[PDB]
């Protein structure tokens, strides 16, 4: 159990689980403070945390809130903070490099980017998923959904450069990059009156399991064929690059 | 069709015998003599498996494409299957 | 044995700089489409359904992940929307798609 | 000239401010005219020779334009600001600041305009260059030959350029629009196919002339897309028809769709409002500067932007209210009945005749409810009244103890009213062995109802006291809950095996 | 995972159960060592000792068996060797 | 295996070993001929024309032209174009098939993957050469042919201009396919897929036409205008203008050469005793024309053009007249103004030699070829043979620098075809580069 | 094929001849199967059967054994488990 | 002399990296990053021993001339030699 | 369309053969028109084209069905009578 004092009062958002740099086993749990704290601690540790603290301008109008974090694979102190004043800020914890302009909505939502490390997702009340390399901040592409929300985001850094994300609407959205944009190639439906999706995850354990969550206490499944692999499809992120330095 | 194309391969001076290996080792049809039908056939059925595994090995996203052995006396070529593969040995001389 | 290993190098350089280059641009039989599997139809839809019964009738799903090492291993958690503050709201509903979970 | 293009952009706003407040009465009424206006037209001036050198070193004809289009707009911007916050400011400053002989004119030979309009038009250029050459193989011949028939034409107007032979440009500018012509009426011709492709669809329309717009803003693109841009300004027009009747069908904000639940609706649904507004607002506003850029003002427009304008200028009415009215109410509120020394007074048994002991506070709900209200209102760039901010800082004191003030009167009220449920002593007399640990500190509830107002510290050493108690008995809670469940299950086995059988 | 069954000495029901006791034992633990525990361990309770089990990705074996009391089958790439002797 | 649904396995296994054993197959100063003259269905045709390759240096094709008499009682098409190489024992490899006349013939440069031709009525026609042997008709004594295009004769344009054709030649000129734009709508990438050359094909008016489309995913039948097999279209086109400095007043061409090193660049040649420079890209670098250092006209009917296949790009073309001229791109004028031996008859053929001198050589029409090396010798022949089976139709000089070898394939009016080897002429080398400078020098 | 006995309940006697027939069995065959086979064989002919053997690279067991008739060792990187039971 | 040699293949246009694998599996030079030296080195290693024993088996008067692999994401090429064998690996496309 | 010989088709090239036919006839007046004016010729050889492009374009659709057919044949000889 964790503590109830000053240590970690706030109502956090979320909590991730990173590799300890120690033995491989060893994995940190942190936590996404409301309140401007890095929070991360070992399994025993959960009690007296071991570490804390970004803040631009502190003592003042200054309150670093997110909502969710991610982390690239490509290493341990990359991740992206999903603040709630909307603009992506990019943290090593403290420190922190770039604000992420396009996106100026309250962030609901993060995803870090897959492999080649430039597809990096924010989406929040504006509706449209910014993608955005972190090497210099460019808006690459605004998905123009005309939808109230967002409020999951699906990648797969096993798969090749695809998309979807399930949306305020009910539907869930498919992209093939190679194909289309704006337009989803593939989209799942809900039943006649069902209210919308409020979650969307994918298995690491690919095996083609995608679950996600309607406005009942119910999770359905689908075994989803379309995202094969193929050679040829890495052009993607060519095409993203070479958009980014124009 | 397809049999007249094998027959007109078996026709090349390089090829020395073609084998169809089906259930696994388990031949239908051979240009060969039988003991040899038999052996090429549970070879060349072991060795692509090797194959196959060392492709998946080397990355987990990608299979054998074709398979080509080659020795002094003659040489061998297999293709990848879902079912059964077929196997062609020709003097490379 | 610096010189020995250079002339085995000596050897296969000469069988591989020619075969290499020929082989590469042989531009060779290209209609190899093999799949290893039947061909999926469409994108199925409601393969399961877990959830608890009883408490799924007025909650609602808010958190799902997957048990990276148990894949069969499905987690939900539904809530209600308001009064997140003070009560215990819900439970953990956890189910296997794995042998025997016919239910 | 030992800063870059990207930081002047910020000094031309800092450095005007500066020099004017100096200017002001501080020890003369004030001080001769003759500096007064020499400073600052050395200061505009050394702009624009800073700008003109810098621009130089981008090399304005070379491959990396990436980084010229970076620094160019930075240099425009330098050149513009420091004009507009000249001829703005020195009208108020003159009247305000320092009675200066002039009032109400400006100063500055405005030089600076000049140079940014030339780097304006350069980047233009580009602009519509780079923009055929994601066309290049539509225009392959045009664009080859084009670029290098330019070149001796943009060397009429070379870097650290001065407009003391303008003429010789215009001529330059008259020829570059009359010899790229047939690009342009290249490329009319794809952008017809392409967007006239799209199947009357909005999103896919808006998109394919917001990436082009420069392209379409040309006389020649403009004039063969007429259909088309005609066409997507009737949609528009549909567009904003419809987010009129969604926000006159929703604004009341009384069904749950109308106001738009959100993780934040515990503070209130003050903000739905703001979010469900801000949708609308963004919307409707591109709409209009969307159609304002490409239709070029034809009748079209100009019943869509009286209609579309008329409904933001509605929505943005929307906000304001809905805030001002958050705004007052919380501020009442405070003023009213909560500056009135709010305390942490004990638990109020005897009132509630069920153990249900109320721990009347007026701090219960306020504390998240602040929280939270000054959250949103920082983050969504509003002036908190130091009223809030006030009353915020105490709300941080107390809940470094309401936190676990609660947890211990929680197990207590929850406890009374649990293990009865199963009625085992186990758990009955250790409850009361409990309840004596907070019976001995509510020995001094008289005098724990004043402690958190002044020093907190010793009521958090009363609490951990009944946290300890607490911890013991929801152990013994748990075990019970336990066991119960676990008889009852082989109970309900047992009953229904019949012993002929099984 | 997919359970595939290459050679039996058993019956339909022991070997439904022998599958279903190394899959349980899969998804409990790591270690080949203690899922070769358990799997030996519940089959010496229903089915009487003495049971033996082998688990691992990479080994041959040449084992005597009683009749009926015998099965290797795979989990994915895991074999799991199963029988009684003594 | 009793299913269909398997034996597909069989037919792409039968498949592969044959493309295999194809390639196993291209194994290896004075007369020392060779003949590969199998009539397996040339039994009455006449020798037309030739033409070399580049992608098979070992690669050579012949065009035969059926006589009013059948040799087969089958319906026989009169015009086939014959398929065979140089190491390959007697037979041809493969042939190809059409209605009309054919001529204005070229292979693809990159890889064997089509092969063009222009009809005499102006249409053009490309056969898919990448293609496995089915649904043709076949014979015994074995031999199977092939006929599959979908000519221009089909949907109707402008492109055909409906004038004869003259030349054409591959244009490696693509380089595009930057990238697919971000906004799919506006994406030119998708357009240019599998395109990696276009084809130029002029006609008697002096109108120049390029296009080239490419595309494999397909089946038996497809619901535009096409042929019954699996082969592009000719959607795309292109058209340049020419003859403006020459134009009754109504002028035509006669021939066009490219430039191997920058394709973009060309030359026109007219019956005016003309040639004319130009360029696709920038249509203003050097509009000049070529002209010796003569005055009036000298109509003298330009009809065969070259390129020398080396580094200083000079073009080279000859005339009715029996001259020859060096026209360096770089200049208006000639660098050497040779008036080949026996001019009082004209140029039948030029080539340049494959190998690293820069020998050049002329066919005339006494069937007498004439050879210069001019990194050894002055403008006179430095060497030259005429032949007793006399009234040869064409020649072509093949040959590849390293294992190397050089050939020499030529066609006789009364229908045979002969090959020899010189190779002891391929190079020096040492002496060929020390000359080659030098002249480029002086 | 270096021994390197890492847990035994066997006399030093028959360790020895574990190691040795193991060794024989390594140097003549080349499949795990037949390596397996050969070591379980010689030990039903001198010390009664049932003996059972696992030769490999990755496996975890649980086994039972006769008292003093269990050996686990490694020639160089291969394990085997040698043990009566029944 | 080796070493300019071996640059000269890995200058090709093919070639996207060279293992010279010597001591059973263990290279001792590579043009390659890490985790791929020792991966193709170990797999090649097992691989090219069944190979070998492949031939003997068909044959048993012949041993190894060369094998290939192809696959859909790059193909592999070895030949067998007296002491050790050399690892080159191509890019198809 | 000669390799199948379908009636239907056969047919169908009748009618377009009508068209030429009938044109011929109409060479009495027309035999000129190239010599004063060829635009009505351009419409002449396009509407004759059209009418073989249609005729193309049906003999394919008619393939397509022949293909559907053999498609269940090929099945059909693979049913077992005692079973199915």
């Amino acid at each position: 159990t964790g503590l109830t004092d000053d240590t970690h009062t706030d109502p956090v958002s979320q909590v991730v689980w990173l590799p300890e740099p120690g033995h491989s086993h060893r994995f940190q749990v942190l936590s996404v403070a409301t309140d401007g704290k890095v929070l991360l601690w070992q399994g025993i540790g959960v009690g007296q945390l071991q570490l804390t603290k970004l803040k631009k301008h502190p003592r003042g109008e200054t309150e670093v809130g997110a909502t969710a974090v991610a982390f690239s694979s490509f290493d341990p102190r990359l991740f992206i903070l999903g603040t709630e004043g909307g603009f992506p800020l990019k943290c090593s914890l403290a420190p922190a490099q770039f604000t992420f302009s396009p996106h100026g909505g309250p962030i609901y939502s993060v995803s870090c980017s897959p492999f080649h490390r430039n597809l990096f997702l924010s989406a929040g009340t504006d509706g449209h998923v910014h993608l955005y390399s972190m090497l210099q901040a460019p808006p690459l592409t605004s998905l123009q959904l005309s939808l109230k929300y967002l409020f999951a985001v699906r990648w797969s850094p096993v798969r090749p450069l695809v998309f979807a994300a399930a949306s305020g609407k009910g539907d869930v959205q498919l992209f093939d990059l190679q194909k289309s944009s704006q337009k989803p190639t593939v989209l799942i439906k809900q039943t006649q009156d069902e209210s919308p999706v409020y979650c969307l995850e994918f298995n690491s354990q690919q095996t083609q399991l995608l679950a996600a969550g309607d406005a009942q206490g119910t999770v359905k499944v689908w075994q989803l064929s379309t995202e094969f692999t193929e050679q040829g499809p890495r052009e993607a992120e060519d095409l993203d690059c070479l958009a980014a330095e124009v | 069709e397809v049999e007249e194309t094998l027959k007109r391969l078996q026709s090349q001076k390089g090829v020395q015998g073609i084998i169809v290996v089906n259930t696994e080792g388990i031949p239908i049809k051979s240009t060969m003599d039988n003991p040899t039908t038999t052996q090429y056939a549970s070879l060349m059925h072991s060795f692509i498996l090797k194959a196959r595994s060392t492709v998946r090995d080397i990355d987990p996203q990608n299979d054998l494409t074709f398979l080509r052995i080659r020795s002094k006396k003659n040489e061998i070529m297999v293709a990848p299957d879902k079912d059964y593969f077929l196997i062609v040995i020709q003097n490379p001389t | 044995d610096i010189p020995r290993l250079a002339a085995f190098l000596r050897r296969v350089e000469a069988m591989v700089i020619r075969e290499l280059n020929k082989n590469w641009q042989s531009h060779a039989f290209d209609g190899f489409e093999v799949n290893w599997t039947e061909q999926q139809q469409m994108v199925s839809c409601l393969y399961t359904l877990g959830y608890p019964p009883a408490q799924a009738q007025g909650l609602h799903v808010t958190s799902i992940s997957w048990n990276s090492t148990g894949s069969v291993v499905a987690c939900a958690y539904g809530r209600l929307d308001h009064g997140d503050w003070s009560t215990l709201k819900s439970f953990v509903c956890a189910w296997n798609l794995d042998r025997r979970d016919l239910r | 000239d030992s800063l870059s293009l990207l930081e002047v952009v910020d000094l031309v706003e800092t450095t005007q401010d500066v020099v004017d407040d100096v200017w002001r009465q501080t020890e003369h009424d004030h001080y001769p005219e003759s500096r007064m206006l020499h400073l600052l037209d050395i200061i505009g001036g050394s702009f624009g020779r800073f700008v003109q050198k810098k621009l130089g070193t981008l090399n304005l004809w070379e491959d990396p334009y990436y980084l010229v289009k970076e620094s160019l707009k930075a240099g425009i911007s330098i050149c513009e600001q420091w004009v507009i916050v000249c001829n703005h400011l020195t009208g108020q400053v003159w009247q305000r600041y320092v009675p200066h002989p002039w009032k109400n004119e400006k100063y500055f030979p405005e030089t600076l305009d000049k140079l940014g309009k030339r780097l304006e038009e350069v980047l233009a250029i580009r602009t519509i260059h780079e923009k055929f050459l994601y066309f290049l193989p539509a225009s392959e011949e045009k664009i080859i030959c084009l670029t290098r028939v330019f070149e001796p034409f943009t060397g009429l107007n070379p870097v650290q350029y001065n407009p003391y032979t303008e003429p010789l440009w215009k001529a330059a500018v008259s020829q570059y629009e009359k010899i790229i012509a047939p690009a342009e009426q290249k490329i009319a011709g794809k952008l017809k196919n392409y967007i006239s492709e799209i199947q009357d669809s909005p999103q896919q329309l808006l998109q394919a002339f917001l990436k082009y717009k420069e392209l379409v803003k040309r006389p020649t693109i403009s004039k063969e897309l007429m259909l088309e841009r005609e066409t997507l300004l009737a949609r528009l027009v549909d567009s904003i028809k419809d987010f009129r009747l969604d926000f006159e069908n929703r604004c009341r904000g009384i069904p749950g769709d109308a106001s738009g639940p959100l993780s934040g609706k515990n503070l209130s649904e003050v903000v739905n409002s703001i979010v469900w507004v801000r949708q609308l607002e963004l919307k409707v506003d591109d709409t209009i500067k969307i159609a304002e850029a490409l239709l070029s003002d034809l009748p079209g427009f100009r019943c869509f932007h009286q209609s579309a304008k008329d409904l933001l200028d509605q929505l943005k009415l929307y906000e304001q209210e809905q805030f001002d009215d958050w705004s007052r109410d919380i501020q009442s509120g405070l003023s009213d009945s909560r500056s009135g020394l709010c305390i942490e007074a004990s638990s109020r048994i005897m009132e509630l005749d069920s153990n249900d002991g109320l721990l009347k506070v007026h701090y219960s709900d306020r504390l998240v409810i602040l929280l939270r209200e000054v959250r949103q209102l920082s983050a969504l760039g509003f002036v908190i009244p130091a009223k809030i901010q006030q009353v915020a800082n105490i709300a941080q004191k107390f809940c470094k103890q309401a936190i676990i003030l609660k947890q211990v009167a929680h197990f207590y009220n929850s406890i009374d009213q649990q293990m009865i449920q199963s009625q085992r002593p186990m758990m009955l007399q250790s409850a009361l062995a409990f309840e004596q640990i907070i019976k001995n500190s509510k020995a001094g509830s008289g005098g724990k109802s004043q402690i958190t107002w002044d020093n907190p510290k010793e009521l958090e050493g009363y609490i951990q006291k009944l946290q300890n108690a607490a911890e013991r008995l929801a152990t013994e809670n748990r075990k019970l809950r336990k066991w119960h469940t676990t008889f009852c299950e082989k109970v309900v086995v047992l009953m229904n095996i019949d012993l002929l059988r099984q | 995972r997919k359970a595939v069954i290459k050679n039996a000495d058993m019956s339909e029901e022991m070997q439904q159960d022998s599958v279903e006791c190394a899959t349980q034992a899969l998804e409990k633990y790591n270690i080949e060592k203690d899922i070769a525990a358990h799997i030996k361990k519940e089959f010496d309770k229903k089915y009487n000792p003495t049971w033996h089990c082998i688990v691992g990705r990479n080994f041959g074996s040449y084992v005597t068996h009683e009749t009926k009391h015998f099965i290797y089958f795979y989990l994915g790439q895991v074999a799991i060797l199963l029988f009684k002797s003594g | 295996i009793d299913t269909p649904r398997l034996c597909s396995f069989l037919r792409a296994a039968c498949q592969v070993m044959a493309v295999l054993l194809e390639e196993d197959r291209l194994a290896a100063s004075d007369s020392s001929s060779q003949l590969n003259t199998s009539l397996p269905f040339l039994q009455n045709r006449k020798v037309s024309s030739l033409h070399t390759s580049r992608v098979q240096r070992q690669m050579v094709v012949s065009v035969h032209d059926l006589p009013e008499k059948s040799f087969v009682p089958l319906l026989d098409s009169k015009y086939v174009l014959c398929v065979w190489d140089i190491w390959q024992p007697s037979g041809p490899q493969k042939v190809l098939i059409c209605e009309s006349q054919v001529t204005c013939c070229c292979l693809s440069p990159l890889k064997a993957f089509l092969l063009f031709a222009g009809t005499a009525h102006g249409s053009v026609v490309v056969w898919d050469l990448r293609e496995d042997s089915r649904l043709h008709y076949s014979v015994t004594l074995f031999w199977t042919f092939r006929t599959a295009t979908f000519s221009t004769d089909g949907i109707l344009t402008s492109v055909n201009h409906r004038s004869p054709l003259q030349a054409v030649e591959p244009i490696s000129t693509s380089v595009h396919k930057k990238q697919s734009f971000v906004l799919s709508p506006f994406s030119t990438q998708e357009e240019m897929s599998g395109l990696s050359f276009h084809i130029a094909s002029l006609d008697e008016s002096g109108v120049l036409n390029v296009w080239v489309v490419v595309e494999l995913p397909k089946a038996d039948i497809a619901g535009s205008i096409s042929d019954l097999g699996l082969m592009p279209g000719g959607r795309v086109k292109l058209v340049h203008s020419a003859l403006i400095q020459l134009g009754w007043g109504t002028t035509q061409t006669l021939n066009v050469k490219f430039l191997p090193s920058d394709p973009n660049h060309f030359i026109i040649g007219t019956d005016m005793g003309l040639i004319s420079h130009g360029t696709r890209q920038d249509l203003r670098v050097a509009p000049k024309l070529f002209k010796p250092q003569q005055h009036g006209i000298r109509p003298v009917k330009v009809n065969v053009i070259d390129f020398s296949p080396f580094g200083e790009p000079i073009f080279l073309a000859g005339c009715s007249d029996g001259s020859i001229r060096l026209h360096q791109l770089s200049s208006a004028f000639p660098l050497l103004q040779w008036d080949s031996s026996t001019d009082s008859h004209a140029v039948t053929g030029l080539q340049w030699s494959p190998t690293r001198p820069a020998v050049f050589l002329v066919q005339d029409d006494t069937s007498n070829i004439y050879i210069w090396d001019l990194l050894q010798s002055d403008l006179g022949p430095v060497a030259k043979q005429q032949v007793s089976p006399n009234r040869l139709v064409a020649m072509a000089a093949v040959g590849e620098p390293e294992g190397s070898f050089l050939a020499l394939v030529l066609a006789r009016a009364s229908g045979s075809i002969d090959i020899q080897h010189l190779k002891r002429r391929w190079a020096a080398p040492e002496v060929d580069e020390c000359n080659r400078l030098r002249l480029l020098l002086q």
